């Protein structure tokens, strides 16, 4: 019970961080390295 | 006549493959029926049995 003054930060500082991170990272992460003309992700055996 | 036989429609994607392995060659044997050989008749099968 003295950590609601504490846990209450990061709720808001994670809705902070989540809107921040919605406004200038909306939907960057879609574009491919796909092969030729297929459908297959290209990775070097290793890589995410 | 060599180019074995005997698929159903033969369904290719060209979105499954990559630009790479050598895509195995048909161990398969060229067995071919002596009623498909040519025209299917009354006679022949009681030449061919």
């Amino acid at each position: 019970l003295p950590l609601f003054h504490i846990a209450l930060l990061v709720l808001f500082m994670v809705i902070i961080y989540a809107i921040i991170g919605l406004e200038l990272f909306k939907g960057k992460m879609h574009k491919t390295c796909y092969y030729i003309g297929t459908d297959i992700v290209a990775t070097v055996e290793n890589e995410k | 006549q060599p180019k074995p036989i005997g698929v159903g429609i033969p369904t290719i994607n060209l979105r499954k493959r990559r630009p790479n392995v050598q895509n195995p060659k048909s161990q398969e044997p060229v067995t071919l029926d002596f009623l498909d050989a040519e025209l299917e008749n009354d006679i022949k099968v009681e030449i061919r049995n």
